[PDB]
């Protein structure tokens, strides 16, 4: 959900 | 896997993962204003954040952590990391803070933003402290990794502590290599970690002021806005 | 400065001897907790503790060699950190609870009695648990608390202070070496302890932020202590 | 001055 989460996820 | 790394392999790993020094969008023709300089710093920080996230993944032991835990540590440590970065690149510039190669400022220009002079002096003092200690790049990358893993660490918190212990061993290994006596090694190690206390302090004061002007409304980017909310 | 001529053992003994007494709260069990009365109790306790903190600071080796204004500055910067590390230390033997005073032992559930305090409460409990799992010795605690005093405001105004800080480091290592810890365990433990000081700093900042918010009862001394952080 | 001043001297 969070941008940081998405970035870390990629 | 991160615990199987020797001291040298730890150092080279951290060095190779080091983010670049980004430029600001400073226009030497455009007159300075409180909104613009903070805008410059905000714009710069937002781009550094992207590098920091990918840098975080290459820090040994970090990717072993839960996704939610990775998120937490970064949300907690991001401004500390930006500040120790700033302080490090400003070492060879006495009385000046090198926010970017094209953005070098003394405290007089820090007065452009109301009340920035307080956090400015603390950053100068820190950089001055690093210069006097003659901080090495190998020691810097260790400190920065410690900040990332330590700042938000307060249920398999043990792995992180195991990694932190490895970084400590790496620091000591560096100091022994530089010819320091055992007494000198322990003292220097302590001096370095005590500075992290001031970096935490500068971060907190910084966040505080940042969260205040988020309400003042007068250009925060979307990732930077979600970082701030993690402290409120 | 006579503080540098000292040995490790007599540095330890000087610090143990300087230790402030454990004070009691005005705590009243017949009355329940409101947000106002809770903060009132804590404020009254802190105010009295502060007077003893000043006597303790004077007895910290090297502190008296400082300019009066430098002494003032260090105390203004570090006072809440010092109270907190005290609170954390005496709460070690009470897992899940905070021993503000022998007659004032509180769990995190009672931290909810004042808006938002449960956050800094959980942080303190975590630090206490951390000390407990580390088996923080009193000899180590006194060194840590002295370090906070000298370090916290050292970059906000120096060589003498850093030399005393080195001296206290030597003392910490001396304590760990006596306990039988190997050389690797010595630097690792040293690092672990000093990293906790960063969290204590954070807790103090968050707490301080809240404190100069409800100034918007507090003794005159606190009002001046609090104003120093503005 | 400050109260802390007086306390330190006394
Ligand atoms: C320390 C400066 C700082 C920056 C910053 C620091 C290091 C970098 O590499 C990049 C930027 C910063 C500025 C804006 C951001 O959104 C993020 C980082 C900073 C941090 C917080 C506050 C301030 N200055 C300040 C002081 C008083 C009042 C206000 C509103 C701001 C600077
Ligand atoms: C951690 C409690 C604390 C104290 C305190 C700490 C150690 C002691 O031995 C004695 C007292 C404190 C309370 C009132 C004071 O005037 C001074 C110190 C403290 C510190 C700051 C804030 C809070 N609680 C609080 C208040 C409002 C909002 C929030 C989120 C927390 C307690």
């Amino acid at each position: 959900h969070k941008i940081l989460h998405r970035l870390l996820q990629d | 896997l991160a615990l199987s790394l020797t001291a040298d392999q730890m150092v080279s790993a951290l060095l190779d993962a080091e983010p670049p020094i980004l430029y600001s969008e400073y226009d030497p023709t455009r007159p300075f204003s409180e909104a613009s300089m903070m805008g410059l710093l905000t714009n710069l920080a937002d781009r550094e954040l992207v590098h920091m996230i990918n840098w975080a993944k290459r820090v040994p032991g970090f990717v072993d952590l839960t996704l939610h835990d990775q998120v937490h540590l970064l949300e907690c440590a991001w401004l500390e990391i930006l500040m120790i970065g700033l302080v490090w690149r400003s070492m060879e510039h006495p009385g000046k803070l090198l926010f970017a190669p094209n953005l070098l400022l003394d405290r007089n220009q820090g007065k452009c933003v109301e009340g920035m002079v307080e956090i400015f002096d603390m950053l100068l003092a820190t950089s001055s402290r690093f210069r006097m200690m003659n901080l090495q790049g190998e020691e810097f990358v260790c400190l920065k990794s410690i900040i990332l893993l330590n700042s938000g660490v307060y249920e398999e918190k043990d792995h992180i502590h195991r990694v932190l212990d490895k970084i400590t061993d790496t620091l000591i290994h560096l100091m022994a290599k530089a010819g320091l006596t055992l007494q000198q090694q322990h003292q220097r190690l302590a001096q370095l970690l005590l500075i992290l206390s001031h970096i935490r302090h500068m971060s907190n004061k910084g966040m505080e002021h940042l969260y205040s002007m988020k309400c003042k409304n007068v250009p925060l980017s979307d990732l930077l806005l979600e970082m701030l909310d993690a402290h409120r």
